[PDB]
């Protein structure tokens, strides 16, 4: 009820980010949402003496026909002070990734009950654009903690901790983790119990609220089943010259990750200048080297550690037929997680919708395991991504990304 | 008196850490001083400026101009220094409406609101920074110090604060009169509607009454300005729009500046004149910056200019947007990386036209360029109309599906339909996914010496066919490509090629059909003639046979 002082980082002005083009449907939705928010006091109209701006758009979350306002605070979040005073930071709970079920709840509406420091409000300015710029854009700023701003969970932490105390004491084996507007709730219960504890949790925030438009929703994850992708080599009875070349290529790549990989004996099977489809019998020497390589590949990689002071990087490859492979790392050749997806929801004709859902899934996994989002290197031209990603976004956070314009050879080795 | 509602002031600040301006007033002739004294006495009588004491330490120079009427002198306060020190504002004018997004109007009336222009109050605390001095006759008394009580013409914040203040006043009227549109430009209000003319004029009278609540008077006569309107380089008519007349000069010789102006006029005309091209004319500006330099026009540039003159020989008009109908966007390939499009709703009546040019780069293909043009037009359409048009594209449905399913990047184009108007975009070659049985296998390699720029390129095959060619003025990368070229030139219609060149694979996996490298273009022309090509990669220096032999032959 009285505000926490907030300021930007030293020597750093507010965000001045262009509003990108919005569709008629998104504009009408935002006009309706912001008119209501203004009546409830959450935002106020501003004048031209405020030159700041953050982009805004709207999303229709999974299994809902109500539009949600999403502000892209990435620039403001970078420019905002670090909140290492409330706490040096809440240690990331390593047990969250080990629960059989984790439900994700949108609790962002709770933030609107805490006022925002009057000296910081100007930096949350945003614009609702008009079609064809025929009327001046509607300019607002926030009077309360906004959804998506990194300061909102930090300032609301003290209030969240006490709202949840009765539920936590009474359910001590539940893991609760907050990331931005998300609450992740993990249990080892059978799902029916799980869903009823989740609903127990909802009414603690309803009780306290006394209405939140998206608390009822529940995104269910099962991180104990999450699959990884070790390096496997083919098992064949007949090797062609082409098969052995692809094998030697893959092993050469794997030897940058695994020290003792050897290809001398397998490369000597390529002794001469043979037709690519010709079948080559393995020598005993080659079989032995191949088997020794297999056993090396069944071990973990050496010297792999997570460092919370370094960025996570996520790379994604398109494998075709709706299949995508991905790797998360901080140092090259030191993967912290690898994976593969194929359940591209409702996108069998749309590469970009599939890629966008992969990005959201990888971010979710990243939040659960390390409590932060990775920086993506996306196999897509910037213009195509920038024009379509917002049409398929269903998350309340937005990660960072860059674009890969040169095809990697590594695609072949993660297939 | 009738109480008027006051205009709330916008709080204004200087940039952090800066103080106000303290600029020397220049000396002026006795004649100019008298002119400024009279002008300012009337401005003070009107409330726009106020005489101040000597305590204020700020100052901005004032000048006298003249030449408009009876050669009578004018007044100019030079706020360049204060502008540098004034905060940044939100600018709304950055987004100009595009005529193609406007709607048809039966009536558009213009009202003059310049009395409001010079009557918006200035934040009381900021006035001190606007102080200026009229010098005294013969410098024998103190100059007449003053300060602005109203938004000063020439001050950085005046346009933004004026627009914000007028918008706030008009918002109630517009919300409660949804059957009109209102647009402010300069000192005029444009009010459009589809009402019968009596109801339209009634709404205008009601708008005039609304403005008097803030003390704003509107001339009671007929505004001079009437359709068509000359606005932002356009002509707006009640039911149509066009660009202002585009006249291409005749000239026997062209300077850099002449070609820059021609390209500007052509770029401007490209929004309604279909098929404008500027590639060959823009090529003449490459890497140069001498504005007086005369460039001989290529025969390529002369044909392009001649084609443009033909396109521009009579007026073409665009129609306005009917929201009740779908938008269609049609694209054509023009050659040399150039693309042109039309956006229409009814056949043969374009709302607008446009063009797209290939981005600078080493290698490219028609499908990527077409994809880029689609994404450009989609974004433009979102800005102007708020929705994506349905596309008509010169590419077969089966070509697109083969392309995106096998391309290494994610790619997507929204709802479209094939339009069979040549030249069609097609795939010129497609690499095999598996090695070819029965096709000769070429193991290729190249190497060069970095100092002497001497190299070798060659291959050996499973049938015992071999070639090594010595090369000069080359690099490792060029010899890697040459070796692949040799294997293509010497094989039959089906061929397997084994290379260790990551560089060459990265190029071919990007599937160029045209390149800045003539060597890549030669490879592409060879690939087009084959029926099957399988390109296999192996790591260098690993004893891979075939590979090992030719790298030896070529590194010698
Ligand atoms: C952008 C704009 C510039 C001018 C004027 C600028 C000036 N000078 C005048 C108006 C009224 C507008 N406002 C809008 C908004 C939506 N549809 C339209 N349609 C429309 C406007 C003018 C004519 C005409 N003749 C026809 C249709 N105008
Ligand atoms: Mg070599």
């Amino acid at each position: 009820i009285e505000t926490v002082p907030v300021k930007l980082k030293p020597g750093m002005d507010g965000p001045k980010v262009k509003q990108w083009p919005l569709t008629e449907e998104k504009i009408k939705a935002l006009v309706e949402i912001c008119t209501e928010m203004e009546k409830e006091g959450k935002i106020s109209k501003i004048g031209p003496e405020n030159p700041y701006n953050t982009p805004v758009f709207a999303i229709k979350k999974k299994d809902s026909t109500k539009w949600r306002k999403l502000v892209d605070f990435r620039e403001l979040n970078k420019r905002t002070q670090d909140f290492w005073e409330v706490q040096l930071g809440i240690p990331h709970p390593a047990g969250l990734k080990k629960k059989k079920s984790v439900t994700v709840l949108d609790v962002g509406d709770a933030y609107f009950s805490v006022p925002l420091d009057e000296d910081f409000r100007k930096y949350t300015a945003f614009t609702i654009p008009s079609i064809n710029n025929e009327t001046p854009g509607i300019r607002y700023q926030y009077n309360v903690l906004p959804q998506g701003w990194k300061g909102s969970p930090a300032i609301f932490q003290s209030s969240m901790t006490k709202i949840l105390e009765p539920f936590k004491k009474q359910n001590p084996d539940i893991v609760i983790y907050q990331y931005m507007d998300d609450l992740y709730v993990g249990s080892d219960l059978e799902i029916g119990q799980h869903r009823t504890k989740i609903e127990e949790l909802r009414q603690h925030l309803l009780r306290w609220g006394l209405e939140p438009p998206f608390l009822w929703m529940g995104y269910e994850l099962h991180p104990d089943k999450w699959t990884v992708q070790p390096i496997v080599l083919p098992e064949k009875d007949s090797w062609t010259v082409n098969d052995i070349q692809k094998l030697v290529g893959k092993l050469n790549w794997a030897s940058q990750i695994y020290p003792g990989i050897k290809v001398r004996q397998l490369s000597k099977l390529l002794r001469g200048t043979k037709a690519l489809t010709e079948v080559i019998p393995l020598t005993e020497e080659a079989e032995l080297e191949l088997a020794e390589n297999r056993e090396i590949l069944k071990e973990p990689v050496h010297g792999v550690y997570y460092d919370p002071s370094k960025d996570l990087i996520a790379e994604i490859q398109k494998q075709g037929q709706g299949q995508w492979t991905y790797q998360i790392y901080q140092e090259p050749f030191k993967n912290l997680k690898t994976g593969k997806y194929a359940r591209m929801r409702g996108a069998h004709t749309n590469d970009v919708k599939q890629l966008t859902e992969a990005v959201q899934k990888i971010t979710t996994e990243s939040i659960v395991i390390w409590g932060k989002t990775p920086k993506f290197k996306l196999p897509i031209q910037k213009e195509t991504w920038e024009t379509w990603w917002t049409e398929y976004w269903q998350a309340t956070w937005i990660p960072e990304w860059e674009f890969v314009n040169t095809p990697p050879l590594v695609k072949l080795w993660y297939q | 008196m009738v109480p008027i509602s006051p205009i709330e002031t916008v709080p204004v600040k200087l940039k952090p850490g800066m103080d106000g301006p303290k600029v020397k007033q220049w000396p002026l002739t006795e004649e100019k001083i008298k002119a400024l004294v009279e002008i300012c006495t009337e401005m003070e009588k009107e409330g726009k400026i106020s005489k101040i004491g000597p305590e204020n330490p700020y100052n901005t120079p004032v000048f006298a101009i003249k030449k408009k009427d009876s050669t009578k002198w004018r007044k100019l306060v030079d706020f360049r220094e204060l502008n540098k020190r004034t905060q940044d504002f939100w600018e709304v004018q950055l987004g100009i409406p595009h005529p193609a997004g406007l709607k048809k109007k039966k009536s558009v009336t213009v009202l003059d609101v310049g009395d409001a222009y010079f009557s918006v109050p200035l934040d009381e605390d900021f006035r001190k920074y606007t102080a200026f001095t009229i010098p005294s006759i013969n410098n024998e008394t103190p100059g007449i110090r003053y300060q602005y009580n109203v938004l000063p013409q020439g001050w950085k914040g005046s346009p933004a604060i004026f627009q914000s203040s007028m918008t706030k006043i008009l918002e109630p009227f517009a919300a409660q009169n949804p059957d009109i549109v209102i647009y402010q430009y300069m000192d005029d209000l444009y009010v459009g509607s589809d009402l019968e003319i009596g109801q339209h004029r009634t709404k205008i009278e009601e708008l005039r009454q609304h403005l008097l609540r803030w003390g704003l008077t509107t001339p009671d006569k007929k505004h001079q300005k009437e359709p068509p309107f000359l606005w932002m380089g356009y002509e707006l008519h009640p039911d149509k729009w066009t660009v202002q007349p585009i006249v291409l000069p005749e000239k026997d010789s062209w300077t850099v500046n002449d070609i820059q102006k021609l390209v500007g006029k052509l770029n401007w005309a490209s929004q309604i004149y279909p098929g404008i091209k500027v590639r060959q004319l823009s090529k003449l500006l490459r890497g140069t910056k001498a504005l007086t330099e005369v460039i001989p026009l290529t025969e390529e540039a002369e044909l392009e200019l001649a084609e443009n003159r033909e396109i521009l020989k009579e007026p073409v008009h665009g129609v306005y947007y009917d929201p009740s109908k779908d938008l269609i966007a049609e694209i054509q390939k023009q050659g040399q990386g150039q693309w042109t499009y039309q956006i229409y709703q009814e056949p043969f009546k374009n709302l607008k036209t446009g063009k797209y040019a290939r981005m600078r780069g080493a290698h490219t293909n028609d499908v990527k360029q077409l994809t880029e043009a689609v994404q450009k037009i989609t974004t433009e359409s979102i800005v102007i109309w708020g929705k994506t048009p349905k596309f008509k594209l010169p590419i077969q449905k089966e070509t697109w599906e083969t392309w995106w399913t096998e391309y290494w990047q994610a790619t997507w184009i929204p709802e479209w339909e094939f339009v069979n108007t040549p030249p069609l975009v097609k795939l010129w070659y497609q690499l095999e996914k598996e090695p070819i049985v029965g096709a000769e296998t070429f193991y290729v390699d190249g190497a060069a010496n970095r100092e002497t720029k001497l190299g070798k390129a060659g291959y050996v095959t499973n049938k015992g066919r071999q070639k090594v060619v010595p090369l000069t003025n080359t690099t490792n990368q060029k010899t890697e490509l040459q070796a692949i070229y040799l294997a293509l030139q010497d094989s039959g219609l089906e061929v397997n090629i084994v290379t260790d060149s990551q560089y060459a694979l990265g190029i071919i996996q990007a599937q160029p059909d045209k390149s800045e490298s003539e060597l890549v273009n030669q490879i592409i022309e060879q690939l087009i003639k084959k029926e099957k090509v399988y390109l296999a990669w192996v790591p260098a220096h690993k004893g891979i046979g075939g590979n090992e032999q030719v790298d030896k032959l070529v590194s010698a």
